[PDB]
């Protein structure tokens, strides 16, 4: 519900669209569609790229007890702290003893 | 079935025909699941596959055809991923205006024999993310591995959600059947890879076209720079798959400062240099009818010696020669695919500049350019070498292609492939493909 | 009991590496940011380096540079009311030795201001115990830190000290939850410098590292890592005292061996030595580093030794003992012959501790530092009364008695050599 | 245009291709009727894509 | 061993389901790569060992 | 039959960390601390048990 | 296998990557020599094969 | 990724195959 080109002076028709002509195309094949020139066709870009210097990185977890005695200490800091639901895997020789 | 001559190709390209436009109708959400199933198939199969394309063709090693064929496989499944290329694309809705998208139709294919497989897996995976298909038609000496590829893609995107003859190939090929691919009425495209033989020919067939070429590339090396880690670079990047990777190393220039020093250094670790009546012995065979030898295309260095006559002890790498004139008739500067270089000698800096830019222009296309020198007390020539090359690529003390594993060399730069052009005629750059020029776009407005 | 090993999650470090891991804290959720930095590290361009980085991106920055040598207690106190004044989530430090510690506390009271200051000096006083806890921490903040000069590592360490402003009084913190989610070690930053703070810093590593050996609190994890410090410093400082920026290798690997043995000293506590220098270096006004640089060579007399006053059931059984394991040092590092004893290896060790003090150009005794004969015998008394208490002798083996801890501070002042 | 495509050069072209006008039943007449009359008679018919 | 490997799959399929587990393996399959990251884990969990 | 399988694993799994190309200045102290420890005790913690 | 592949990382060994385990990581041989005094099993005098 | 020399089919089945007689590979 619109004319092609546009209107004149006079009317309030819509303005942000583009000229009819500055738009073209690729080819004369088939099934070719167009697109509007303008300053991005007339512009080959490059890149250049220098040599950084790496980085390393030494990771690890928050915290590590050990010494003899030391499975069921540690095991009550979890639960004074807010924590209720606790699942385990485990293999399978491990649950038919008692460990 | 197989396709043999041209009384059934008219019947290969009509069955797709019927599929592509059962393609045409999906949805977003149910191609990005083919996507992802067509990709793990190309990388759980990577050696099963490099080592087929070795024992017919000829050339290559077996360790360096399995580290890129998960190259490219995976950073075309990193960067592809959400960019929205079906349905709609943007929604401004001031006064309403929409951008949907449409395919342009069938995708026609050539493949060369120098990587017959890693150039067949980057066309399956961006021909079935767009909603369109592809049609191939290899080289004779390859026929077996380039059509095993394009199965595998196939039958794992089949029980997916996809219909059931979307890519097809040729059997049995020869040229006069290949003309008839080309001026088709019902394909509109041509990815045409390889040397200056074939991509010559399709960007005049009345057709749009793009191909992915090779132009010999120089290396500069100035007074200023280290001479102990830029001769070992050099060395690396060229005995790689033996000299056939796509923008390799062909040119040394160097400035007369060091050049009694960058001579004998490569003598010691993998050179043999020639001087003398070996000269032209050499000069006679990788050109034979005013283009180049398919008799030494990949192959190893000391064999190409045994065509000439002389020996040469086995451990060796590279063949270096050294020249002064540079155009056509010396034939050092047209590119070769093959284990060789060549040395020129020049004044200072600012002439040896002048000496690469007639060497890009000899073979149609820029791709890269690479320079050795110190980044940290020369800030002014890194900087003047920027407004004088014509490539896409410009790199400072790093080599062309890239390397294998066992180091950190940078990551995210994409690969020497997959950087085509537009045109063949002077100063003309390339850029990049992808899902974006397979994609025209259109407006509504109401 | 249980002994532990507690890190931060992250130690990024190699020449070239602030711009990249500040990537880092920008492409995650972090939006408004504060600094805490140095005077003199803020009139020159040290602190911009940063600061331009996370503009360009867009973060709001407010610089805060009013922290001297030492913090007093109150001005800290100004930080807290400018904490809760603009909102912030990243709390990125900067310096070495002094500006970290109170860029520490400021943290503790933006996310319990209600917590009075009564309450957190005598719950958490020495970590040995466990019995209390301390809050969480981290909820709408994370702390980051960086590095400037080589010798202190409190980058990595759960040590914070401040001082109160009516009385004169310390009062430290130490507990396991003040440390840093990521650390930064980078050496670009240390190149120009001049050749009187790269050995005081780099004769404090040696000394903050030859105790974590010695204690008992040292187990199978510290042991390691303290002797690959001890070895970097031998082939290297004297090669970075002579050349300085010329040398640019040598200066990185003293940088990225200080933080190196700071993870010997965070789980296993210090000596002695790190105790007397304190009070000697905050009441004539010397800087930390010299001070124990002229004591370490007149304790290693006074811990080997028959000791008739040691505690009983450690230090004596569960650990081994104190002599033996400086021997395994004399042999490590390379400063014996094949065929020795006991006795001649600790000589050539200490022989070893004289000719490095020379070349370096530090002083001998205390008198040709600066300090008259007027304030060191009325004084002796209320300073060797403070080394008793300030948070040592749970290491150093020989329980030591307060009538003879005075020799060791008079006869390191007219130059003599302690002997039984 | 069609002689500019070949000429072993690269190139693009603005061309015209005769667009059509559809009209339906559920349409207004009264209004779409006199704006394909105006559009038409602007410059004579001479802009492009009229 | 053997159940410690399975125990770290258990957990990110349980805080992200939605995500398959042919993405997770053409991302991240080498430890030097530092480009694409990972999603933040630690929210409704903490896994002792 | 299972403190020798295990053992010498530890062995394999420490003399490749101090010979490799991503080693620094940290990672090779605690490396080198693992087999000073598994000659001085191994061989007593099979025999006696 | 540890007892025969140590042997085959202390050679020539033609193929090499370069520009990292040749001139930015020193060598590797030299390295297996080092775990032989700091271990104890070697006499004051002898040479690096 | 470790293990410096840049490794080659050819010379990994000779370890595989002179370990399961008792030999001890040499060059
Ligand atoms: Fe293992």
């Amino acid at each position: 519900n619109t004319p092609a080109s546009q209107g004149g002076i006079g009317d309030l028709y819509n303005f942000k669209l583009a000229p009819s002509l500055t738009l073209g195309c690729g080819s004369w094949g088939g099934n070719s569609i167009s697109e509007n020139v303008g300053p991005k066709h007339l512009i080959n870009k490059k890149t250049v790229a220098k040599r950084a210097e790496n980085m390393l990185w030494h990771k690890l977890p928050k915290s590590i007890y050990f010494r003899r005695g030391s499975l069921p200490i540690a095991l009550d800091e979890v639960i004074t702290d807010g924590h209720k639901r606790a699942l385990i895997v485990t293999d399978r020789f491990l649950f038919n003893n008692g460990y | 079935m197989a396709v043999t001559n041209v009384a059934e190709l008219n019947a290969l390209v009509e069955r797709v025909k019927k599929a592509q436009r059962e393609y045409a109708s999906f949805t977003q959400e149910q191609v990005d699941k083919i996507f992802r199933a067509a990709a793990l198939a190309a990388a759980d199969a990577r050696i099963p596959l490099a080592k087929m394309a070795v024992a017919e063709s000829g050339m290559g090693i077996v360790e360096d055809k399995v580290i890129k064929n998960h190259f490219a496989s995976e950073y075309i499944y990193n960067a592809y991923k959400d960019e929205k290329t079906c349905g709609v694309l943007s929604e401004d809705d001031t006064f309403g205006t929409i951008t949907i998208a449409e395919p342009i139709g069938i995708i026609c294919g050539i493949v060369p024999t120098t990587n017959p497989t890693s150039t067949a897996i980057f066309k399956s995976l961006i021909s079935l993310k767009t909603r369109n298909a592809i049609i191939f038609s290899p080289h004779p000496r390859a026929k077996d591995a380039t059509n095993k590829a394009a199965d595998i893609v196939l039958q794992a995107a089949i029980a997916a959600g996809a219909p059931k003859d979307l890519i097809g190939w040729i059997d049995q090929p020869s040229v006069e059947l290949s003309n008839a691919l080309m001026h088709h009425p019902d394909i509109n495209l041509i990815l045409a890879t390889g040397g200056p033989g074939m991509v010559k020919a399709a960007y005049s067939s009345g057709k749009p076209a793009i191909g992915v070429g090779a132009g010999n590339t120089p290396v500069v090396i100035d007074e200023t720079a280290d001479i102990k880690r830029a001769v070992a670079s050099v060395l690396m990047s060229k005995t790689f798959d033996n000299g056939v990777i796509c923008a390799s190393e062909q040119s040394v220039v160097v400035v007369d400062s060091v050049y009694d020093a960058v001579r004998e250094r490569f003598a010691t670790h993998g050179g043999y240099l020639l001087q003398g009546k070996e000269l032209k012995a050499v000069q006679d065979v990788i050109l034979k009818n005013g283009a180049l030898n398919a008799a030494i295309v990949g192959q190893p260095a000391y064999k190409i010696a045994e065509l000439a006559g002389f020996s040469v002890p086995e451990n060796t790498k590279i063949l270096i020669g050294e020249v002064t004139v540079v155009d056509e008739s010396e034939p050092f500067a047209h590119e070769k695919l093959s284990p060789t270089l060549a040395m020129y000698r020049a004044k200072d800096f600012e002439d040896a500049v002048e000496k690469a830019e007639k060497l890009v222009a000899m073979g149609g296309i820029g791709h890269t350019s690479c320079l050795y020198t110190d980044q940290d007390n020369q800030p002014a020539r890194v900087s003047y070498f920027g407004q004088k090359m014509k490539t896409a690529r410009i790199l400072i003390n790093t080599p062309a292609s890239q390397g294998g594993i066992g180091d950190l060399y940078n990551f995210k730069l994409a690969p020497s492939l997959t950087l085509g052009c537009g045109s063949w005629g002077g100063n003309s750059i390339s850029e990049n493909v992808g899902p974006k020029h397979l994609i025209n776009k259109k407006t509504v407005a109401k | 009991n249980m002994l532990w090993h507690k890190l931060p999650k992250s130690i990024y470090f190699r020449r070239g590496s602030l711009p990249i891991a500040l990537d880092e804290v920008i492409t995650d959720g972090h939006k408004r940011a504060l600094i805490v930095t140095d005077r003199f590290l803020f009139n020159n361009g040290y602190a911009d380096q940063i600061t331009s980085v996370l503009k360009a991106a867009g973060v709001e920055t407010e610089v805060f540079f009013e922290v001297e040598a030492d913090p007093t207690l109150s001005i800290v106190r100004k930080g807290a009311e400018l904490a809760n004044s603009f909102k912030p989530d990243v709390i990125i430090a900067l310096g070495g030795g002094s500006p970290m510690d109170a860029a520490k506390i400021m943290w503790v009271m933006y996310e319990h201001p209600e917590t009075h200051f009564e309450e957190l000096a005598l719950r958490f006083m020495d970590i040995r115990k466990r019995i209390y806890k301390f809050p969480k921490m981290g909820v709408k903040a994370k702390m980051i830190a960086v590095t400037t000069t080589s010798g202190t590592g409190s980058e990595v360490t759960p040590f914070a000290v401040v001082t109160d402003d009516a009385t004169g009084q310390k009062y430290p913190l130490a507990d396991y939850a003040l440390t840093p989610d990521m650390a930064i070690v980078d050496a670009n930053l240390v190149m120009d410098m001049p050749k009187s703070l790269c050995a005081f810093g780099g004769l404090d590593a040696v000394t903050h590292a030859m105790e974590a050996y010695v204690s008992v609190l040292a187990s199978e994890f510290s042991d390691g890592q303290a002797l690959q410090a001890l070895k970097l410093l031998k082939e290297y400082l004297p090669a970075s005292y002579h050349e300085g920026s010329k040398n640019p290798v040598a200066r990185e690997r003293v940088h990225s061996a200080a933080t190196i043995a700071g993870i010997a000293f965070a789980n296993a506590f210090l000596g002695v030595c790190h105790s007397m220098a304190h009070k000697l270096g905050s009441q004539f006004h010397i800087p930390h580093g010299l001070a124990n640089a002229l004591l370490i060579c007149n304790v290693i007399r006074y811990n080997a030794n028959d000791n008739p006053t040691k505690q009983t059931a450690f230090s004596q059984y569960d650990r081994p003992q104190a002599r033996r394991r400086y021997a395994e040092i004399a042999d490590h590092l390379g400063l014996s012959a094949p065929g020795d004893r006991t006795a001649a290896k600790i000589e050539k060790l200490l022989a070893w501790l004289e000719t490095l003090k020379a070349e370096l150009g530090i002083p001998k005794s205390i008198r040709e530092a600066g300090v008259q004969e007027a304030d060191f015998l009325a004084n002796v008394d209320k300073l060797s009364e403070d080394a008793f208490d300030d948070q040592c002798t749970g290491a150093n083996p020989r329980y030591p008695l307060i009538s003879e801890l005075k020799q060791i501070l008079l006869d390191t002042y007219y130059g003599r050599d302690y002997v039984e």
